[PDB]
């Protein structure tokens, strides 16, 4: 019937994307997000859950390779604070958590090289200037 | 005093609590060696006059 690993369509909210080009999809940890259950519940007033005002996709600002390149970092939440709705309830609650899809992109043709490794770091403190 | 709880004037989720108040139990709050005095004794030589 057609289906396949590299041809995909992803949908959150308002936004769709798609891929003919996919080598598969990662589940961190092989764990799907969720929100928190009453078991493991600490915080006791009635949480704010944006669902799909929050919940969709943001694309941030295109950087560019180069042979120069020597690599590109993020932080989670800190890179969506100023996106949408999702930064508004981020900044006007004392708390929050938050699960994410990333979706990287980058296309070229097949008479140029290059390998990109992209990884999701948990809890990624990095090593100052002095 | 007024027995009032969160959901009494907030609106409040479902939360299973875990907590329990075991080290403030009377016996937990005491069970500890406490000092209450430090008494001096001496053993002199024969010939000291005290």
């Amino acid at each position: 019937c057609g289906y396949s690993d590299r041809v995909l369509q992803l949908t959150l909210g308002n936004s769709t994307i798609t891929t003919q080009e996919a080598a598969n999809s990662v589940v961190a940890y092989g764990r799907w997000p969720e929100y928190l259950r009453d078991s493991e519940a600490n915080p006791v007033d009635q949480p704010t859950e944006p669902d799909v005002a929050a919940c969709r996709f943001y694309t941030l600002d295109t950087v560019s390779w180069t042979k120069e390149s020597r690599g590109w970092w993020w932080k989670l939440p800190d890179a969506l604070r100023d996106m949408g709705l999702f930064g508004q309830n981020m900044y006007y609650h004392y708390l929050g958590r938050s699960g994410y899809t990333v979706h990287v992109q980058c296309n070229a043709s097949k008479f140029h090289q290059g390998a990109l490794g992209v990884f999701a770091v948990p809890e990624m403190c990095l090593a100052g200037d002095s | 005093t007024n027995p009032l709880v969160p959901s009494d004037t907030v609106q409040t989720r479902h939360v299973v609590q875990h907590r329990s108040r075991s080290e403030s139990s009377i016996e937990s709050f005491f069970a500890r060696g406490a000092c209450v005095t430090i008494m001096t004794v001496d053993n002199p030589a024969s010939t000291t006059n005290k």
